[PDB]
């Protein structure tokens, strides 16, 4: 279920993101439906990309990227959305997504920098995820233990 | 920015050199084209073979991605026209076995390429053939409802897909480089120019036959779906590649099926008599 799964990210970034004890796992699962939501502005996406495998492909990236040391919730929805962002571009149903709704940070030089830096080290286990079953399975045991 | 720049040739491809190697830069600008690229370089990292461009390096500088390829000399549509109105028998056996290596390669890795056509396809002064631009290309693996039905240049379009199916396999490719074997075994033309959507799939009918639901049980449930009239299948494609054996047109023939799931594999194209 889509449902549980995101409550499973959301409580995932809380023990990761030790330096943010005000963060309930609600709050970054919001943030992932409202671009979610939006893109649905019709030429954007006839159809939401929120499913239980993207979600699992998310917490791939965001378990190898996310800092224990991330300092502001306003750093975390950065790099969070980031990683969503290669989440669309690389498992989208569509050709292509905007940047938009991906975009809070104000220096946009430094999105991208994130994106290269993420693609430089996820790269062969975005494909690997895909081509090798077992390991999908196993990823997605490990994201239903985050519970 | 250690690339000197020389002739300008979803971006911009232009040959540079740097102090030694002639290389080929993408050029992309950052202000839904970069999500497009990235997922270009994602893939490209990971698709390292002999018949597939190389991706040496990404550079992000004033609001640019540059991405750094191989330079290849041509690519096969202005090959066509350097040459003219003909291929060697053994220059189509090379460049269709080269082509369905890279294919193959792409395929057992898991990723469709979603754009095969001449300007994708690259040529070296030494006969090496090379796929190229993957930003149509995807993983595939996990299961999924669908993809997208928006893939895939018009004349090298699938009838599946020009149904409007969303859903697809790696027959996908096999339709299209079928297409591109008539092209080298011809005279470099197109074999299914259409204007549309429509007329796209009156060309594919009236020389291969109007599909029947005995040959192809599914295809009324395609989103698109239209019965055209019961064309003539006309199966001596002799008169459409007259310069390839009957070997050659039996291979010919069974990348170019109508119903996906008839269409044979790059793997399997490999072992076809055809070749030896
Ligand atoms: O040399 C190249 N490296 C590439 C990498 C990626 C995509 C294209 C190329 C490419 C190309 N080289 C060419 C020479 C003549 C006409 C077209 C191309 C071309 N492409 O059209």
């Amino acid at each position: 279920s889509t449902s549980e799964l995101l409550r499973c990210l959301g409580e995932f970034l809380c023990r990761r993101c030790y330096r943010l004890k005000h963060l309930s796992p609600t709050d970054p699962v919001l943030w992932l439906r409202s671009v979610d939501r939006s893109l649905l502005l019709q030429g954007w996406q006839d159809q939401g990309f929120i499913t239980p495998a993207n979600v699992v492909f998310l917490y791939m990236l965001c378990r190898d990227v996310i800092s224990s040391e991330v300092g502001s919730d306003h750093e975390l929805q950065a790099v969070l959305l980031t990683c969503l962002y290669l989440s669309y571009s690389y498992m989208g149903n569509e050709i292509s997504y905007p940047l938009k709704p991906f975009l809070v940070e104000s220096c946009k030089e430094a999105f991208w920098d994130r994106c290269l830096s993420v693609i430089n080290l996820m790269s062969s286990k975005m494909l690997q995820i895909n081509a090798d079953p077992h390991y999908f399975t196993q990823v997605f045991s490990d994201l239903k233990n985050e519970s | 920015q250690k690339y000197e720049k020389l002739e300008k040739i979803y971006g911009t491809v232009f040959k540079a050199k740097n102090r030694h190697e002639i290389v080929a830069l993408k050029r992309v600008r950052l202000d839904g084209v970069p999500s497009s690229a990235l997922r270009e370089i994602c893939l490209l990292k990971e698709l390292k073979h002999k018949n597939i461009v190389r991706l040496h390096d990404v550079l992000h500088s004033d609001k640019k991605l540059t991405l750094v390829f191989e330079f290849c000399d041509q690519d096969l549509k202005k090959y066509f026209d350097s040459c003219n109105g003909d291929l060697d028998p053994e220059i189509v056996k090379s460049f269709l076995f080269q082509l369905l290596k890279g294919l193959g390669f792409c395929h057992s890795r898991n990723v469709l390429h979603r754009d095969l056509k001449p300007q994708n396809l690259l040529i070296n002064r030494n006969g090496e053939l090379k796929l190229a631009n993957f930003g149509l290309a995807r993983a595939f693996g996990i299961p999924v409802r669908c993809y997208s039905a928006e893939v895939v240049t018009l004349w090298y379009r699938p009838p599946d897909v020009l149904f409007g199916a969303k859903l697809y396999s790696t027959s996908i490719d096999m339709w299209s480089a079928g297409c591109i074997f008539a092209e080298l075994a011809n005279a470099g033309r197109p074999l299914f120019p259409g204007n549309d959507v429509d007329d796209q799939l009156k060309r594919i009918f009236r020389l291969l036959g109007t599909p029947t639901e005995e040959q192809w049980p599914s295809m009324t449930k395609l989103p698109d779906y239209k019965p055209y009239p019961m064309y003539p299948a006309t199966t001596s494609l002799v008169n459409v590649v007259p310069k390839l054996n009957a070997t050659g047109r039996d291979l010919l023939q069974n990348l170019l099926k109508c119903n996906p799931v008839q269409r044979i594999s790059a793997e399997e194209a490999l072992q076809h008599p055809y070749f030896s």
